[PDB]
């Protein structure tokens, strides 16, 4: 089976601004290649066919050129409207495969995160149960490391992550790192910590609280 | 007036079976090619297979040959895409598709239909608020949306009024039940001499519930 | 005979690609059709001595099971005077084409 590689994963550009998008085919597709854009989970739209020829009604701003294995997006002056999925498919043999594909986002300065940590409520205490919450909030760019330790020992297992979208006004990301325990092993420990390590610094952001204070 | 319009959104048990449908109106339904993909959130797609309405003839991706069965009723102009021996791993967006062609202005797509695959019942959420730690410039305050099913919740801060900085994170899947939080930033003149509420709604459930943030302490 | 045969089915794709009518496509994918028949019967040369029952002889053979079934398709297409609908099939056949062309 064919594989469309799609690098790089992320690109960030200001509008106005010229940007390439890179679609590399593990063999020969010949011309067998097309580009979709998609906004969020709705279905793609076809800006390219075929490589380089551009679909009835897509605005002069993008192209495609190459033919073999290496392939390339171009948009000459990037609107608003183009931030969102670009997705590379062949057509040359079965099964039909797809890149994974590239985010074009809007840049801006990279920012360390804002780290705040949150004990369980005595609400959900009250009903057995025991959540730590760590927000890591507007820093860029998207990539994060979250350790959490309990006595000071990294935890794996019960942790579960969820970033925002690029914000609307800042055009940053945050993060919420929840590791969820029983009050029972809640209990059983002392120290709770979480750690933010993002490009922005070698140094942590550390948070920590004791259970009993 | 070409459109290919398929079924709404399916809740199935592991194990089960489901028929997806997709509609084809404003051509000649027995006379063109049609895909079916799959996509998981942010993901790339991936082919299941093609099926020529006009004969019924068919050819799979490898990977879905044994769980994907691909029909047509030509008299409705319906295309239908059979999933059997479900589990969370068939959970995604499913989209039939007239391809590219040289000879042809467009493709088409239908609008996708979401597939979850879950054993999970209607679940009211349980909301908390996150206080700060009993012990600054800015002040973060929390609210924590736990255990519930299906999707969505929707969260606001003192009815919408505390919009400025303001996160509400996106609801993950832990143990067949979904929990969200968002997080709201203040100055600490603000808070807590100052009222902050979380609003929560899961409408599937017939759920409202409002949590006043207090102050942790002795 | 085997070469000349996929040569046969190669040579008739471009004959429908460029083609102004049905008559030159449905002319087409009728010698495509009997190509496609007569290259089932041949062992290409990787495979000289394996078995007939081979999973390499079986998906050879498969590969123009699948042809067959896109030239009748396009062939029900080009029967009812439809050019483009055809042109469009007769797309879908590279794609096969290609999956199994030197795949042996």
């Amino acid at each position: 089976d064919i594989v469309l590689t799609q690098s790089p994963a992320t690109l960030s550009v200001t509008p106005g601004d010229r940007v390439s998008l890179s679609c590399r085919a593990s063999q020969s597709v010949s011309n067998y290649l097309h580009w979709y854009q998609q906004k969020s989970h709705e279905s793609p739209r076809l800006l390219i066919k075929y490589a380089s020829q551009s679909i009835s009604g897509i605005p002069s701003r993008f192209s495609g050129s190459g033919s073999g294995t290496d392939f390339t997006l171009s948009i000459n002056s990037v609107e608003t409207e183009d931030f969102g999925m670009y997705f590379c498919q062949q057509s040359n043999s079965w099964p039909l495969t797809f890149g994974a594909g590239t985010k074009l986002e809007l840049r801006r300065a990279d920012a360390a995160p804002t780290v705040s940590i949150f004990p369980p409520s005595s609400e959900q205490l009250t009903s057995g149960g025991a959540s730590v919450v760590c927000f890591l909030n507007n820093f860029y760019p998207k990539d994060i490391n979250v350790k959490w330790k309990i006595d000071g020992s990294e935890r794996q297992n019960g942790v579960l992550n969820s970033w925002t979208d690029q914000d609307s006004k800042d055009s940053t990301y945050s993060m919420s790192s929840t590791l969820t325990l029983t009050k029972d092993e809640y209990e059983r420990h002392n120290s709770y910590t979480c750690e933010a390590t993002h490009k922005t610094s070698t140094s942590p952001i550390v948070k920590s609280f004791n259970r009993n204070e | 007036q070409i459109q290919l319009q398929q079924s709404g959104p399916e809740l199935v048990k592991p194990g089960a079976s489901v028929k997806i449908s997709c509609k084809a109106s404003g051509y000649t339904f027995t006379d063109f090619y049609i895909n079916w993909m799959k996509q998981r959130p942010g993901q790339g797609l991936e082919w299941i297979g093609w099926i020529f309405p006009g004969s019924g003839n068919t050819h799979y991706n490898e990977k879905f040959k044994g769980k994907a069965t691909l029909i047509v009723d030509t008299s409705s102009s319906t295309a239908f895409m059979q999933l059997n021996s479900l589990t969370s791993e068939d959970s995604a967006v499913y989209f039939c598709t007239r391809p590219v062609s040289y000879y042809y202005d467009f493709d088409y797509w239908g609008q996708g239909t979401t597939l979850t695959v879950s054993s999970a019942k209607t679940t009211a959420p349980s909301v908390y608020p996150l206080a700060p730690v009993c012990g600054g410039s800015s002040v973060t305050l929390g609210c924590l949306v736990k255990g519930y099913f299906p999707e969505p919740v929707t969260l606001t801060w003192n009815s919408g009024s505390l919009s400025s900085g303001v996160h509400t994170f996106p609801a993950v899947l832990q143990s067949d039940l979904y929990t969200l939080s968002s997080s709201v930033t203040v100055t600490s003149s603000t808070w807590p001499s100052q009222s902050i509420t979380c609003n929560v709604a899961h409408p599937a459930s017939s759920t409202k519930v409002d949590k006043k943030i207090e102050p942790r302490g002795p | 005979d085997l070469e000349d045969n996929w040569e046969t089915l190669n040579d008739n794709l471009k004959v429908i690609e460029k083609a102004d009518n049905a008559a030159q496509v449905k002319d087409a994918l009728t010698k495509m059709r009997a190509a496609a028949l007569d290259a089932q019967k041949a062992t290409p040369p990787k495979l000289e001595d394996k078995s007939p029952d081979s999973p390499e002889m079986k998906d050879f053979r498969h590969g123009f099971d699948i042809l067959v079934g896109q030239i009748d398709d396009a062939l029900k297409l080009a029967n009812e005077g439809k050019v483009k609908e055809a042109q469009a099939a007769a797309e879908q056949l590279k794609t096969t084409r290609n999956a199994y062309i030197q795949k042996y």
